[PDB]
């Protein structure tokens, strides 16, 4: 019954500026005490703001206080955040949370947004096929995906027909690029009779490579 | 704007306890009992007090601890249309004060009589004494406490009415300046000084009451008071009059929207968890009133049983109790010279921690709204006594009691169930509790449940309302045995119970053509609270 | 701010074990201010134990809490399988609202060795100018694993990415893929490429090799 939804978020340069929404439903939402809770590249969870059910009591925490301005809609039932001079250390999964009770803590939470903040260029990944060094009873194959931004890029194999003997490695930034990786493990007799592909798909740069493995 | 505060904790709670109980608890709750069906009347006590007194004690607390004002500042921050609520408390306190502590005053007239082997209020051979004096309570009869604490101490067959107030009782007069002397110094400090008297003055009750009960219980005939005080009788509780006592003690007994809660926890801390403060002090004063009625009882019984006398002669109300029928009974028991000190001086400090909260209400109220008395307490509260003191000698005259007893039944009475009803009108409906419900959670971690916001909204009003129609509808020309108070003076007690609801639409009617705008436009500015 | 931490940040823990993780705070917390949230993996913090002893609705019976003013902890009578993933504690007694950093609740399993696969750079790479020798080693346990990059026997330790998997969900093994990047010219100056990985589970470190003529 209880639902709550964050929208907006994306990449956004320092300085810049944006408002994150919460559409709540399933409760009488004018009636309790919204907070926005941040999580770190790192998965740490960090507090924001929080407003009261009548928005006549708000709380910063000090990296944001200044900055950043919680709001509340009581009529369409919608928290919100507008942030400005956004530093790079805001890059986080912003959580719409909710708690009344001081006592009882945040007893929902929203499914997130990811707001990137960095100088860092949007490229398009290079897709590099992989066929392994010219038998035994297994094959293992690969697929680079390398020197793309931002977070984050689709990865499957053969349309994702096959979710076995795969490992999609996550991502790694270096010199503000990232480069990715995945392997897939198949039966050497299904390889190189037929076709295993690896489809990346990299939405920020309207990216869709489909790259299949020779042998040679 | 970051105000004084409490020196503790206790002292606090102890201010608030010794404020709401005081001697309503004695001569009030346990006579009540008695008269409407013993046990079974705890049901409409016990449901106007969950419904009714509680609400009411708890929002005022939260009022207090919040805005962090006094009265008259708080209710204009609060809703600036209802600022004259804050003018109509402190002035009712202050009417009170004017006849409030001649109780305390004769408490220390009786304390100061009790030091002697013989109490002179046992016999009916002495020089104030009729023919009509017989040794006990009777029929048709006077007693020999009752002609002592009349025709003696009061000299008030001496007064043909309250146009003939006849000499002044220097011996009476003195224990009022004692009484202003001991609560002049236990104010002129504040909370400092205050928070530590009413360690004393609240406590002391208990240790009485502990030694009195004790006492009481060890008497032949105690359990035979027991009897008449809690034999249940659910009949009452059909009755409309019974659950009007209930509605009209639970909510004088606990004393909320009366400006001095409101005072007392503006010291508190911000987030001190006020809720926890409300209930336990609301417990603590019925549960004293429930133990003093055995206190009282058991001497009750014992006089029926062992001295000869009728039930219904000896189980009253209010001073008749305490300065006549209680002491009558000491007289009798051994050590009577021990039990007589300390009930009187039970009495006394029942009286002064209240006389102290109806007072601070005032200073306190006053020094948030005009800082020239904020900076000066010392010389205010100084004048304020000396005020009190002066007129004060007029229920210190023969005629006396009759000041004290038009005062009693004007003066606050009315005045405040209508000044309190506007109150609950104001924050749950205008200021609302969804506003009210956000201070609290601010404050304490929590919002009230939805109990709280459903009494503070539907049942307090009517509560409220089921009293004020209730005392109006018992309403007769204010008498006093066959003596029966001229025109006027029924006219002039009117008068001070009006001019404290007269400054509800005098400062609305005010601050409305005070206003920019419109109609429609004075209200939202006018309706809007200070946080903004 | 009343920072709080937690320990350990990661713990091993096999099912049917009894584990208690505690929360430290720099400032003293009221018993009913401090709560526990679990957050699995690609989801978002659920309350788990509020006030430190009140299990929130839907936690199993195994789960509790216990401790006063700057001590706290969470206990677990007898670990699940379900019950793999990471543990914040939180105050809610005083502004700014801070969160703990965090304990990861990760399984154990029989020492798995590292399947190895080695990878020359793709011809489509070696047209754009670069070359990316990649090494990936999958299924093993635990987590911590060390590979080497050698070029003609002589080992090469820059230009490299290394990848951590998270514990995967039923074997409970872990992977990691290395990836040596050069140049164009780098690589073609060379001939023979080896990356080995030294992992617990062999005191052998096990060897992929290739060479540019086959
Ligand atoms: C007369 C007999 C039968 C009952 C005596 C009641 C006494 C023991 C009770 C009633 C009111 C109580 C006090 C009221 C509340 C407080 C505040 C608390 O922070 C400390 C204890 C203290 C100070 C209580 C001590 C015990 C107390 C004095
Ligand atoms: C809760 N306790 C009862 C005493 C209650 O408070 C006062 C006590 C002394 C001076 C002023 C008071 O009120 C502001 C009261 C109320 C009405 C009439 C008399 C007494
Ligand atoms: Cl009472
Ligand atoms: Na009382
Ligand atoms: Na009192």
């Amino acid at each position: 019954e209880v639902q709550l939804v964050e929208s907006g978020g994306g990449l956004v340069k320092p300085g810049g500026s944006l408002k994150l929404s919460c559409a709540a439903s399933g409760f009488t939402f004018s009636s309790y005490a919204m907070s926005w809770v941040r999580q770190s590249p790192e998965k740490r969870l960090e507090w924001v703001a929080e407003i009261s059910s009548g928005g006549r009591y708000i709380y910063y925490s000090d990296t944001v206080t200044g900055r950043f301005t919680i709001s509340r809609d009581n009529a369409r039932n919608i928290l919100h955040l507008e942030m400005s001079s956004l530093r790079s250390e805001d890059t986080a999964m912003y959580y719409c949370a909710r708690g009344e009770v001081r006592q009882r803590g945040f007893d929902y939470w929203g499914q997130g947004t990811t707001l990137t903040v960095s100088s860092a260029k949007t490229t398009a990944p290079s897709v590099y096929p992989l066929a392994p060094v010219c038998t035994g009873s297994s094959v293992t194959l690969g697929c680079l995906v390398k020197g793309y931004f931002p977070e984050p890029v689709t990865l499957t194999w053969n349309s994702g027909s096959l979710s076995s003997g795969v490992h999609t490695f996550p991502a790694v930034l270096q010199s503000d690029l990232y480069t990715l990786s995945s392997s897939v493990t198949v039966t050497s007799s299904t390889w190189p009779s037929q076709s295993i592909t690896c489809n990346v798909a990299h939405p920020a740069s309207s990216t869709k490579v489909d790259k299949k493995i020779e042998p040679r | 704007d970051e105000r004084e505060t409490w020196s503790g904790k206790v002292d606090f709670l102890l201010s608030v306890i010794g404020f709401a109980v005081d001697l309503a608890n004695v001569w009030r709750f346990p006579y009540l009992c008695y008269k409407n069906g013993g046990g079974a009347f705890l049901v409409p006590y016990g449901i106007m007090l969950a419904v009714g007194g509680i609400p009411l004690f708890y929002m005022e607390l939260a009022l207090g601890q919040h805005n962090r004002k006094g009265a008259i500042t708080c209710w204009g921050r609060l809703v600036p249309l209802f600022k004259g609520i804050g003018y109509a408390v402190v002035l009712i306190a202050f009417y009170v004060d004017f006849y409030y502590n001649v109780i305390i005053a004769w408490s220390l007239r009786f304390f100061f009589a009790s030091f002697t082997n013989s109490l002179p209020w046992t016999s009916c051979n002495n020089i104030w004494n009729t023919p009509n004096c017989r040794p006990f309570e009777s029929q048709g009869f006077q007693s020999a406490a009752s002609e002592y604490f009349n025709r003696y101490i009061l000299e008030l067959n001496r007064s043909e009415g309250i146009h003939d107030l006849g000499a002044i009782k220097w011996d009476m007069a003195l224990c009022l300046l004692i009484v202003y002397l001991i609560c002049y110094f236990s104010l002129w400090k504040g909370i400092s000084t205050s928070g530590k008297v009413v360690w004393f003055t609240a406590l002391f009750p208990y240790a009485a009451l502990l030694i009195l009960l004790i006492r009481g219980l060890t008497l032949p005939g105690s359990f035979l008071g027991i009897q008449y005080y809690l034999t249940p009788n659910f009949s009452a509780i059909y009755k409309a009059e019974v659950w009007a006592d209930a509605a009209t003690q639970v909510f004088f007994s606990l004393g909320p929207g009366f400006g001095v809660l409101l005072a007392y926890a503006s010291y508190n801390k911000y987030h001190n968890n006020v809720y926890k403060d409300a209930l336990l002090t609301s417990f603590i004063n019925s549960a004293t009133s429930f133990i003093a009625g055995f206190v009282i009882f058991s001497v009750l019984g014992y006089m029926a049983h062992t001295l000869g006398v009728r039930i219904e002669d000896v189980a009253t109300e209010g001073p008749g109790l305490v300065f006549v029928v209680y002491p009558a009974a000491i007289a009798t028991m051994p050590a009577s010279t021990f039990w007589a000190l300390i009930f009187f001086m039970m009495l006394a400090t029942l009286g002064l921690d209240s006389s102290f909260g109806g007072s601070e209400a005032i200073i306190t109220a006053l020094s948030d709204e005009f800082p020239k008395i904020k900076r000066n307490r010392e010389l205010f509260v100084a004048g304020l006594f000396s005020l009190y003191f002066v007129v004060g000698l007029a229920s210190c005259t023969q005629g006396g009691f009759y000041f004290f007893h038009l005062l009693d039944r004007y003066a606050a009475g009315y005045s405040i169930l209508v000044a309190v009803f506007f109150e609950a009108i104001a924050v749950s409906w205008i200021y609302g509790t969804n506003r009210f419900s956000e201070d609290i959670r601010d404050m304490i971690g929590f919002p009230p449940g939805r109990y709280w916001q459903v009494c503070w909204r539907f049942v307090a009003p009517i509560f409220l309302l089921f009293i004020t129609v209730y005392l109006l509808i018992g309403y007769e020309p204010l008498t006093y045995a066959d003596y029966v108070y001229p025109s006027w003076a029924n006219a002039l007690g009117w008068c001070i119970a009006g001019s404290s609801v007269v400054m509800i639409p005098a400062v609305a009617i005010f601050k409305l053509l005070s206003t920019p705008g419109s109609l429609r436009q004075r209200f939202t500015i006018l309706t809007t609270p200070w946080r903004d | 701010e009343n920072v709080l931490t937690q320990s350990p940040a990661i713990m091993s823990t096999s099912p049917g074990e009894k584990v208690t993780m505690t929360c430290r705070a720099s400032s003293s917390v009221g018993s009913s201010y401090l709560h526990w949230y679990q957050q699995k993996s690609g989801a978002s913090p659920k309350l788990w134990i509020y006030s430190t002893s009140n299990l929130a609705s839907g936690v199993p019976a195994r789960f509790s809490g216990s401790g006063s003013g700057t001590s706290y902890s969470l206990t677990i009578s007898s670990v699940e399988a379900e019950d793999a993933a990471t543990y914040y504690c939180q105050q809610f007694s005083g502004y700014p609202l801070t969160f703990g950093s965090g304990t990861k609740l990760e399984m154990k399993r029989a020492d798995a060795a590292p399947t190895v696969s080695i990878f020359p750079p793709s011809s489509e790479q070696l047209t754009s100018g670069g070359a990316s020798v990649v090494c990936f080693l999958n299924n093993f346990y635990p987590k911590d694993i060390n590979v080497k990059w050698k070029i003609d026997g002589s080992e090469r330790q820059n230009g490299v990415l290394n990848s951590w998997t998270d514990q995967d969900s039923k074997d409970s093994t872990y992977s990691m893929s290395s990836t040596l990047t050069l140049t164009k010219d780098e690589y073609e100056r060379h001939n023979s490429y080896t990356c080995e990985a030294t992992h617990k589970t062999s005191t052998s470190p096990i060897v992929k090799s290739f060479n540019r003529n086959e």
